[PDB]
């Protein structure tokens, strides 16, 4: 199987300005069959982009990001006070379905 | 007449393999007489779609130049194969226009794909759209910015194609279907494939 | 939909047999296939095993290969799982949720302590 690496760990990022997030495999995964979900502390992870491009409901076309082959890159616009939450990287490809490591988005004051 | 000629429809709808649709199957049907009333009246074909001619009257008219077009796809943009609609297959691997006389079927072939698979292929990145029944056969490192790689792939360097997961155990939408769409000219020339005339 | 319940889970002993039943109702069960996943407390998600709708096909990850097994129902909609001499090592919490079935995936449960315990 193919494990999904994230590049950060942890994102203690300042409120108001625009950063990127990686999701890093092994090999190429597909076009479109990954997608994120979103743990929050506590309560069960829902899913916003899927497709790699596509935006699920509930999003305020706010969260984006794009990318193809081993390496896959998610962006925001501007930071506010929602964002503090757990994003996954996933795979449907292969026989074994994996998770990302996952990233612990925090904001700083 | 007592024996008419007929055509092997049969084999185009039954047969072992498929090609994928970045490179689509084209093939040309010219004087035969096929019943079109057997391919709606069974039950395998899940999708029977068309509305340049009702399936009763397919028998009554006839027509010239049948051209036949098969590939298989993801069952999940089964719909994006339609006159005017948008997307990856839609403007990368195959091309529909709007002035479209002809019809579709679509069927599940989840038995006859399944592992696990992974030989399968279609076009992600291209230039731009493509002209009506064009065939988009290339190999080339798409690069996102104005750096030049060539080569090997690289940073902001693409791989043109991607396979598909047709797992056996898949849901809905993800099993492989197989589809074949019809296409011909309303007798712009002297006649070659009529339907069945009744005695 | 009620967003699939799960079974009650509890403290076991590191031995026994654990059974996690997602019944649920509200959307067909004779095409969507399901899967079951688990997170240990602060550590990265991992799909436990899957079930197939179409045929009640089983297949799941080989990093227990020979101690999952599934059972699924349509008649009351049910999906039975179970491992085999559960380990000290086991403790989690476990999802149902819906895999590989129409595009929009969604309806992660409502999830459940499926723990551990020597005491």
């Amino acid at each position: 199987q193919i494990v999904l690496t994230q590049s950060p760990a942890i994102m203690s990022v300042s409120l108001g300005e625009r950063v990127t997030m990686t999701c890093t495999a092994s090999s190429s995964v597909s076009s479109s069959y990954l997608h994120w979900y979103q743990q929050k502390p506590g309560s069960s992870p829902k899913l916003w982009i899927y497709s790699t491009s596509n935006l699920a409901s509930g999003v305020p076309a706010r969260f984006s990001g794009s990318g193809s082959g081993t390496s896959y890159s998610l962006t925001i616009s501007s930071m506010e006070a929602e964002d503090a939450a757990t994003y996954y990287c996933h795979q449907y490809h292969r026989s074994p379905y994996t998770f990302g490591g996952g990233t612990k988005l925090e904001i700083k004051r | 007449p007592n024996i008419t000629n007929l055509c092997p429809f049969g084999e185009v709808f039954n047969a072992t393999r498929f090609a994928s649709v970045y490179a689509w199957n084209r093939k040309r049907i010219s004087n035969c007489v096929a019943d079109y009333s057997v391919l709606y009246n069974s039950a395998s074909f899940s999708t029977f779609k068309c509305y340049g001619v009702s399936p009763t009257k397919l028998n009554d008219l006839c027509f010239t130049n049948v051209y036949a077009d098969s590939f298989v796809i993801r069952g999940d943009e089964v719909r994006q194969i339609a006159p005017g609609q948008t997307g990856k297959i839609a403007d990368y691997n195959y091309k529909l226009p709007d002035d479209f006389t002809g019809c579709v079927i679509a069927w599940n072939s989840n038995n006859l794909d399944s592992k696990g698979n992974y030989n399968y292929l279609y076009r992600l990145f291209r230039k731009s759209n493509l002209k009506p029944f064009e065939r988009d056969i290339s190999t080339e490192i798409y690069q996102a910015g104005s750096t030049p790689c060539n080569g090997v792939e690289g940073f902001n360097c693409y791989f043109p194609l991607q396979s598909y997961g047709f797992q056996p155990t898949n849901g809905v939408g993800y099993q492989p279907y197989r589809v074949v769409v019809l296409s011909f000219e309303l007798l712009h020339a002297p006649a070659t494939v009529c339907g069945p005339k009744k005695s | 939909e009620v967003q699939l319940e799960e079974s009650g889970g509890g403290l076991v002993k590191p031995g026994g047999s654990l059974k996690l039943s997602c019944a649920a109702s509200g959307f067909t069960f004779s095409s969507y296939t399901m899967s079951w996943v688990r997170q240990s407390p602060e550590k990265r998600l991992e799909w436990v095993a899957e079930i197939s709708s179409g045929g009640t096909y089983t297949n799941y990850p080989d990093t227990a290969t020979g101690r999952f097994t599934i059972s699924r129902d349509n008649a009351k909609n049910t999906l039975y799982l179970e491992m085999s001499s559960l380990r000290s090592e086991d403790t989690a919490m476990y999802y149902c949720a819906n895999f590989g079935n129409y595009e929009e995936i969604a309806y992660w449960g409502q999830g459940t302590l499926v723990t551990v315990s020597a005491a």
